[PDB]
RNA sequence: GAGCUAGCCCUGGCCAGGGUGAAGCUGGGGUGAGACCCAGUGGAGGCCCGAACCGGUGGGGGAUGCAAACCCCUCGGAUGA
RNA sequence: GAAUGCCGGCAUGAGUAACGAUAAAGAGGGUGAGAAUCCCUCUCGCCGUAAGCCCAAGGGUUCCUACGCAAUGGUCGUCAGCGUAGGGUUAGGCGGGACCUAAGGUGAAGCCGAAAGGCGUAGCCGAAGGGCAGCCGGUUAAUAUUCCGGCCCUUCCCGCAGGUGCGAUGGGGGGACGCUCUAGGCUAGGGGGACCGGAGCCAUGGACGAGCCCGGCCAGAAGCGCAGGGUGGGAGGUAGGCAAAUCCGCCUCCCAACAAGCUCUGCGUGGUGGGGAAGCCCGGGUGACAACCCCCCGAAGCCAGGGAGCCAAGAAAAGCCUCUAAGCACAACCUGCGGGAACCCGUACCGCAAACCGACACAGGUGGGCGGGUGCAAGAGCACUCAGGCGCGCGGGAGAACCCUCGCCAAGGAACUCUGCAAGUUGGCCCCGUAACUUCGGGAGAAGGGGUGCUCCCUGGGGUGAUGAGCCCCGGGGAGCCGCAGUGAACAGGCUCUGGCGACUGUUUACCAAAAACACAGCUCUCUGCGAACUCGUAAGAGGAGGUAUAGGGAGCGACGCUUGCCCGGUGCCGGAAGGUCAAGGGGAGGGGUGCAAGCCCCGAACCGAAGCCCCGGUGAACGGCGGCCGUAACUAUAACGGUCCUAAGGUAGCGAAAUUCCUUGUCGGGUAAGUUCCGACCUGCACGAAAAGCGUAACGACCGGAGCGCUGUCUCGGCGAGGGACCCGGUGAAAUUGAACUGGCCGUGAAGAUGCGGCCUACCCGUGGCAGGACGAAAAGACCCCGUGGAGCUUUACUGCAGCC
RNA sequence: CGAUGUCGGCUCGUCGCAUCCUGGGGCUGAAGAAGGUCCCAAGGGUUGGGCUGUUCGCCCAUUAAAGCGGCACGCGAGCUG
RNA sequence: UGGGAGAGGGUGGUGGAAUUCCCGGAGUAGCGGUGAAAUGCGCAGAUACCGGGAGGAACGCCGAUGGCGAAGGCAGCCACCUGGUCCACCCGUGACGCUGAGGCGCGAAAGCGUGGGGAGCAAACCGGAUUAGAUACCCGGGUAGUCCACGCCCUAAACG
RNA sequence: CCGAGGGUAGGGCCCGUGACUGGGGCGAAGUCGUAACAAGGUAGCUGUACCGGAAGGUGCGGCUGGAU
């Protein structure tokens, strides 16, 4: 049956992307915390 | 004259349709339509603020001239009477000798090929618009402005009208469609005659689908819900209201008056509606 | 977090085939004129039968599954909310 | 040493279950250390509205070639979507961008908010919508509308010639639209040909034939032909299209008009360029100088912005055309031609799946297009089959129980059972025929029955031609033939009578409930005069609605028919300028502290002072409510009638042992041999009753009752048979569970149900297939119950606040 | 209560005997035949339907008879539901 | 052919009196009602009086024992459209007539459907009286309806 | 071939009968009131509608077959 993950590159970039995170106060805190933890990827990798 | 169907489906047994007899043109004037932005009852926050709305037939907005004092003295020929999906009245295409074309809402008895005109000098004839102070007492009017130059607000739905009852200073007294008696400024414009399509009220939709075409989504009773949802929610089995019948938001809904008490327009309202 | 799900908004797409035969129209009858009757034409409908498609009624299987909802048989809708 | 402790390791179950669709395999040859599993050949089977082909998502080298087999692959492996390496993706015309706008997002101006931020007309962004110029064939191991070949085309720049008042982000036109049905002419695709081309074949009894088998086209500028789309022309007036305008709009006159004309598209033809089968030889050569024609069927595609009907009345903006403004008019623009210029990104491969979503090479999920032939009435249904693709990554045997899926059955025929659950029966088409009742539509495929193949003869009409033959379509009549049986296989209703509930089609607890529940047209109450009421938000701002009482919000009821009684004392709501009560504030009689003092400071009576509450009315499709006792009539029984207590007032019509009835299987009637169910009645209704509607109602229902006919392995009552497992051998090899175990019966005992204690009995050691009585067997720190001054959802005339409103 | 699945049915039994039948008896208000009552006796047997979820019970048609109880109100790692 | 009378019919307009309600004024202790009363209304200012407004229905006098129509039935006034009928002339047609089963149309009131309207009245209903009682007669309230449009119903002491 | 009839299925009409139910006629020796006949104590009757233990009442319109 139809499962929950229905990948869509535009949806992924527009929802979790770098520019979405930089728009809001909450999103910038995400990047700050991910940079502070040392994450190799700050935002989900999506092709485009 | 409303038209019936033979009962060849269960819904056609009672379904009725307007006869569309006054209609002489089946396409709108291209320069006078614009897209009507559908809301689904949602506001600029994306929240539903009017329940049970959406899914109706696509419609274009016909631009209606609700001023007419725009063009005092300039007569116009009634070129056509057309269907308007955005209102219960029909609409009338006017060809001004100016060359400008405009829509008004179609009065009762309006005739294609007759002329109409607006202004303090206009004859007292169906379709003409004049300031209230120049229309004689007893005349029934429609498309009445409530304040000078703010546009027609009153008596615009199919079959409705207001009647001039008297004069008092700068103001005239009208009996509004609701039966309310109200002072309206004499410089407010009105159109003589009642709004047409008076058989509108006698239409029987006939089936649930017909409400859906109109963008009316099903309305679910408070008594059909749960206590999280509605004052009338819950109870084992059916339940009577068990309290004063209330809205989803808790306020009472049988009799409780809701007009704001200290409203400035109260000085201009003579008698509240009676029925 | 609405890439699942619910509602709405914008813009596209899909619905084999068969059946029933509303209004209207035309002709004939009828009448003072009519209503109306018959025939033909017509092609309406949350109309009918039935695939795609959407479902999930009853039973059987499965039950450390093929599957954290599946399989078989049967069954509902299928121009419409 | 224990915490169902934590991490790791390793056991048991066990060589056990299983190895993932029951579409299916066999042999020969090759390779190799090794072969059921890799390659090749032949035979067999499966799909073929796919299990084939194309595209979009998503995936991201999985593509091609060489080398390789540790692991991955449910076995094997020499193979591979795996390991290593090398190679592979070519565009002005395909898709996106240097174009347009949609919802929506963002956002000059502007508005709002403690901060963060929230809005916001224009503008901008935003596509699978609009717009825009490439078709056929060849080539690679692997790309091709991209390379090549042929024939076409677009934009930009510059130049030449001719033409014109040129010129725009401004004005106007246009772009530009629904649903259903549909005409004409075509194309795609398909069938046939005694005609054209072709390698060959004559078998096994016959056939050298109008034999069999194979193929008989594709693209193509200008021109031309056919079919369609679009569009009236001239002049005069002009105050409207936020400037201007010769444009457009409006008025008037002339002419033209279902014509033509101009224009545009489709189709055909067309210089030219291609393709080209079976068979046979080793993807390639040959066939071949291949032929490339006629007839029929024919779209849902094209002409298209076609036509008609209907109501629910069906985007925008740019490209384009036209108008003019600044300007500029040696410019500029238009047309023709010529030369030059033409960027960025994608392009492999999988793509109904072993490469996407499901932890797996997972029987599940995944949008668009093509989807041949024959027959069955039609069809994308069903059977078979083409092209093409597969046999589903463990096999080999055996022929037990039992399980699954399947076939048949004597006599009986629902006797089964909670229930005909399940399975039979029926089954398509044509003809005949068809009841109560009904809202006149229906009920209806009611029911029930007849026909159905093939052969010969005669004949009717239509389509295509030409009017004829041919082809194709729809018929009619007569005479025959065969079988148990002619929708001969596959696909394809069992029916009827009668209740309850819901009017109806719809909707729902994704994943235990599809219903009588929700919704629904329709009915009623009520609010709302527009900066509406109401909703969301602190606000600005939004929805309502670019709507205006025939409208919008809230509530109940729920098609329709006939109806909807009595009670306003309590609660609610509505009305009430009196009166009572009423906070801040006003007022300041009188009193107090302190100071020598003027003075400062404090308390404080009358009186004035809102909503609210009290009070007076109204109001039921507002919350709700709608009695009891005694007596009485020619026999009894009962009580129309009287009396009395109470109440705000005492239940009307209709219905009633009911989806409501306790006593209850009430009583009577019906049906049955027999009826706690069912149907019809009665009425002492424990405890119906009128919009939480009452009583009915045609039609409808995968709803829940009761009955009959038909038919059956449901049953008496079981038997046989088939395949997939179970079983045996080779390969691979889990699991929950497990204090340790050397783990029998009885009668007792024991914390009250003992393999484990006592007595007695019985018992050689160890497995394999089976069955489930026990191990108070497993699983889940009981889906009940209580306890905890544990938690959470919900309610209200519990308490206390808050928003909101007054 | 870190779970002992709970009515009825089906299937499969096995046991007790306070015996329904069949076998053996005594008493009788036992003429016979048929009964009544008690005693011995558990070897075997103890039907098919209608109603209802029913256990039970009532009813139909039979029968030699249509027994009553226990086994976690026997039996859901056996089925039903 | 020429005249006549008439509440004959249909449509659209339109006038005044009176009732009720609302507004402004003025005023106060009752009003109303009956056989007599009470309920009701009224100091929250009623009744009575004046001015203004709104709205529905019916048309005083004329009016008669009158007129018209087939019957039902028709009454302010104006206009339009339209029926029947009488008289005079004795001009035209030349028995073209009478009746009329069926059919068709009309048909008071009440009632019904959809939608308006709603002042007065008033079934049902509530209350006060009366009375032995009083589901009545009388009184105070009061919803259908009475009125308009369209469609039904088709009855009557539809009687002379 | 037709064919008595038999079988299957579905309709139409008539008769008898039925738990129960509706009113009617008669009986008369009862209970309740007194609706009509007199102005019958509210003139009567009437079509229709709504209502009431019952006769009946009321509304709307009609008749006189109404006393004074
Ligand atoms: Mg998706
Ligand atoms: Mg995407
Ligand atoms: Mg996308
Ligand atoms: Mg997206
Ligand atoms: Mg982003
Ligand atoms: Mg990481
Ligand atoms: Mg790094
Ligand atoms: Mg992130
Ligand atoms: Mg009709
Ligand atoms: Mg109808
Ligand atoms: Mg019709
Ligand atoms: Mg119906
Ligand atoms: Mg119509
Ligand atoms: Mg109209
Ligand atoms: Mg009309
Ligand atoms: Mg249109
Ligand atoms: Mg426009
Ligand atoms: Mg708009
Ligand atoms: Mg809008
Ligand atoms: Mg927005
Ligand atoms: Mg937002
Ligand atoms: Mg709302
Ligand atoms: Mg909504
Ligand atoms: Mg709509
Ligand atoms: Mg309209
Ligand atoms: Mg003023
Ligand atoms: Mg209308
Ligand atoms: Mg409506
Ligand atoms: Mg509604
Ligand atoms: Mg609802
Ligand atoms: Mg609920
Ligand atoms: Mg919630
Ligand atoms: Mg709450
Ligand atoms: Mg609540
Ligand atoms: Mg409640
Ligand atoms: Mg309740
Ligand atoms: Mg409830
Ligand atoms: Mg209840
Ligand atoms: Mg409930
Ligand atoms: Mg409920
Ligand atoms: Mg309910
Ligand atoms: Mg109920
Ligand atoms: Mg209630
Ligand atoms: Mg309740
Ligand atoms: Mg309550
Ligand atoms: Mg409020
Ligand atoms: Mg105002
Ligand atoms: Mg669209
Ligand atoms: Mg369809
Ligand atoms: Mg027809
Ligand atoms: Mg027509
Ligand atoms: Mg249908
Ligand atoms: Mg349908
Ligand atoms: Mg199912
Ligand atoms: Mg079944
Ligand atoms: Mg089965
Ligand atoms: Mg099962
Ligand atoms: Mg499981
Ligand atoms: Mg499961
Ligand atoms: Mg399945
Ligand atoms: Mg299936
Ligand atoms: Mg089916
Ligand atoms: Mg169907
Ligand atoms: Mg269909
Ligand atoms: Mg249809
Ligand atoms: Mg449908
Ligand atoms: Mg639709
Ligand atoms: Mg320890
Ligand atoms: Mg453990
Ligand atoms: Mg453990
Ligand atoms: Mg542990
Ligand atoms: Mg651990
Ligand atoms: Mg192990
Ligand atoms: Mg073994
Ligand atoms: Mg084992
Ligand atoms: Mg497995
Ligand atoms: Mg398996
Ligand atoms: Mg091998
Ligand atoms: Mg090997
Ligand atoms: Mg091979
Ligand atoms: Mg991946
Ligand atoms: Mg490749
Ligand atoms: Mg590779
Ligand atoms: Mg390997
Ligand atoms: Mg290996
Ligand atoms: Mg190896
Ligand atoms: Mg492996
Ligand atoms: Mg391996
Ligand atoms: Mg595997
Ligand atoms: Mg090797
Ligand atoms: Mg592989
Ligand atoms: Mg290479
Ligand atoms: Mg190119
Ligand atoms: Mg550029
Ligand atoms: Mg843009
Ligand atoms: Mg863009
Ligand atoms: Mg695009
Ligand atoms: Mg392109
Ligand atoms: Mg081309
Ligand atoms: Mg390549
Ligand atoms: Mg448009
Ligand atoms: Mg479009
Ligand atoms: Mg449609
Ligand atoms: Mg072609
Ligand atoms: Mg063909
Ligand atoms: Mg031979
Ligand atoms: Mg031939
Ligand atoms: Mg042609
Ligand atoms: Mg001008
Ligand atoms: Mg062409
Ligand atoms: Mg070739
Ligand atoms: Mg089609
Ligand atoms: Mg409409
Ligand atoms: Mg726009
Ligand atoms: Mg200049
Ligand atoms: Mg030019
Ligand atoms: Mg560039
Ligand atoms: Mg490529
Ligand atoms: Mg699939
Ligand atoms: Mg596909
Ligand atoms: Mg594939
Ligand atoms: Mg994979
Ligand atoms: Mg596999
Ligand atoms: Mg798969
Ligand atoms: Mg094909
Ligand atoms: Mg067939
Ligand atoms: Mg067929
Ligand atoms: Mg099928
Ligand atoms: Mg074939
Ligand atoms: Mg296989
Ligand atoms: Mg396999
Ligand atoms: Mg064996
Ligand atoms: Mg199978
Ligand atoms: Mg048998
Ligand atoms: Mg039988
Ligand atoms: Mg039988
Ligand atoms: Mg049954
Ligand atoms: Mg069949
Ligand atoms: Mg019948
Ligand atoms: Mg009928
Ligand atoms: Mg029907
Ligand atoms: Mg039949
Ligand atoms: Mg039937
Ligand atoms: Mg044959
Ligand atoms: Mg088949
Ligand atoms: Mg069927
Ligand atoms: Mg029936
Ligand atoms: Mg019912
Ligand atoms: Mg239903
Ligand atoms: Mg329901
Ligand atoms: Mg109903
Ligand atoms: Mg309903
Ligand atoms: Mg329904
Ligand atoms: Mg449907
Ligand atoms: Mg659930
Ligand atoms: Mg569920
Ligand atoms: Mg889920
Ligand atoms: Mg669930
Ligand atoms: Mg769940
Ligand atoms: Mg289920
Ligand atoms: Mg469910
Ligand atoms: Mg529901
Ligand atoms: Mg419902
Ligand atoms: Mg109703
Ligand atoms: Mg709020
Ligand atoms: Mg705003
Ligand atoms: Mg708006
Ligand atoms: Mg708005
Ligand atoms: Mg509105
Ligand atoms: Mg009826
Ligand atoms: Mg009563
Ligand atoms: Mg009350
Ligand atoms: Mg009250
Ligand atoms: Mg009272
Ligand atoms: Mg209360
Ligand atoms: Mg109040
Ligand atoms: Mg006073
Ligand atoms: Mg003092
Ligand atoms: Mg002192
Ligand atoms: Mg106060
Ligand atoms: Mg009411
Ligand atoms: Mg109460
Ligand atoms: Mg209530
Ligand atoms: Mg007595
Ligand atoms: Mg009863
Ligand atoms: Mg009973
Ligand atoms: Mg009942
Ligand atoms: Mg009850
Ligand atoms: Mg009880
Ligand atoms: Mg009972
Ligand atoms: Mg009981
Ligand atoms: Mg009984
Ligand atoms: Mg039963
Ligand atoms: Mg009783
Ligand atoms: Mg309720
Ligand atoms: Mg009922
Ligand atoms: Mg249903
Ligand atoms: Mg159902
Ligand atoms: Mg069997
Ligand atoms: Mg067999
Ligand atoms: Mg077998
Ligand atoms: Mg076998
Ligand atoms: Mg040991
Ligand atoms: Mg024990
Ligand atoms: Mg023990
Ligand atoms: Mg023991
Ligand atoms: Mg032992
Ligand atoms: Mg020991
Ligand atoms: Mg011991
Ligand atoms: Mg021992
Ligand atoms: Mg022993
Ligand atoms: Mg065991
Ligand atoms: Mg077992
Ligand atoms: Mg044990
Ligand atoms: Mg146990
Ligand atoms: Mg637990
Ligand atoms: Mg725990
Ligand atoms: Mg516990
Ligand atoms: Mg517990
Ligand atoms: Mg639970
Ligand atoms: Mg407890
Ligand atoms: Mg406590
Ligand atoms: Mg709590
Ligand atoms: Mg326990
Ligand atoms: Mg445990
Ligand atoms: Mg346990
Ligand atoms: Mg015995
Ligand atoms: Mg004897
Ligand atoms: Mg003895
Ligand atoms: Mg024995
Ligand atoms: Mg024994
Ligand atoms: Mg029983
Ligand atoms: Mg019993
Ligand atoms: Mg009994
Ligand atoms: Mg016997
Ligand atoms: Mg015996
Ligand atoms: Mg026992
Ligand atoms: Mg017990
Ligand atoms: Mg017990
Ligand atoms: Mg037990
Ligand atoms: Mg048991
Ligand atoms: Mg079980
Ligand atoms: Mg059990
Ligand atoms: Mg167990
Ligand atoms: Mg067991
Ligand atoms: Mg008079
Ligand atoms: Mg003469
Ligand atoms: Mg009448
Ligand atoms: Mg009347
Ligand atoms: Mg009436
Ligand atoms: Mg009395
Ligand atoms: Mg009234
Ligand atoms: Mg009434
Ligand atoms: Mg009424
Ligand atoms: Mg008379
Ligand atoms: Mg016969
Ligand atoms: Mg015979
Ligand atoms: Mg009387
Ligand atoms: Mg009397
Ligand atoms: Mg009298
Ligand atoms: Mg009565
Ligand atoms: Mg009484
Ligand atoms: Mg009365
Ligand atoms: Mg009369
Ligand atoms: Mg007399």
């Amino acid at each position: 049956m139809k499962r929950t993950w229905q990948p869509n590159r535009r949806k992924r970039a527009k929802t979790h992307g770098f520019r979405a995170r930089m728009r809001t106060p909450g999103g910038r805190k995400v990047l700050k915390r991910r940079r502070q933890k040392g994450r190799w990827r700050l935002t989900p990798a999506v092709r485009k | 004259a409303v038209k019936k169907f033979k009962p060849y489906t269960p819904s056609r047994r009672f379904m009725t349709v307007a006869d569309f007899s006054e209609i002489t043109k089946t396409e709108p004037e291209k320069s006078l339509v614009k897209p009507l932005k559908k809301t689904g009852g949602r506001n600029n926050q994306g929240r539903i603020t009017v329940r049970f709305r959406g899914g109706g037939h696509k419609r274009l907005y016909r631009i209606i001239d609700f001023k007419r004092w725009d063009k005092v003295g300039i007569p116009a020929k009634v070129a056509a009477i057309e269907y308007d999906p955005n209102r219960s009245a029909r609409i009338a295409l006017l060809h001004y000798v100016d060359g400008e074309k405009r829509y008004i809402i179609a009065p009762d008895g309006l005739q294609v090929g007759q002329q109409v005109v607006a202004g303090p000098d206009a004859p007292i004839q169906v379709g003409n618009a004049l300031p209230l102070r120049f229309i004689p007492v007893g005349t029934v009017v429609h498309a009445v402005e409530l304040e000078p130059k703010k546009g027609a607000k009153l008596a615009r739905a199919a079959g409705t009208s207001a009647q001039i009852q008297g004069r008092e200073g700068d103001y005239v007294i009208l009996r509004l469609p609701s039966g309310e008696l109200r002072k309206v400024h004499g410089e407010c414009y009105a159109t003589v005659g009642a709004v047409g399509n008076a058989d509108h009220k006698n239409i029987v939709l006939g089936k649930a689908g017909r409400s859906r075409w109109l963008g009316r989504r099903p309305h679910v009773r408070g008594a059909a819900m749960n206590p999280v949802d509605h004052p009338h929610g819950g109870g084992e089995g059916r339940a009577p209201r068990g309290r004063p019948p209330a809205s989803p938001w808790g306020w009472q809904t049988k009799g409780l008056k809701t007009r704001k008490r200290r409203k400035p327009s109260s000085r201009f309202i003579i008698a509240r509606r009676k029925k």
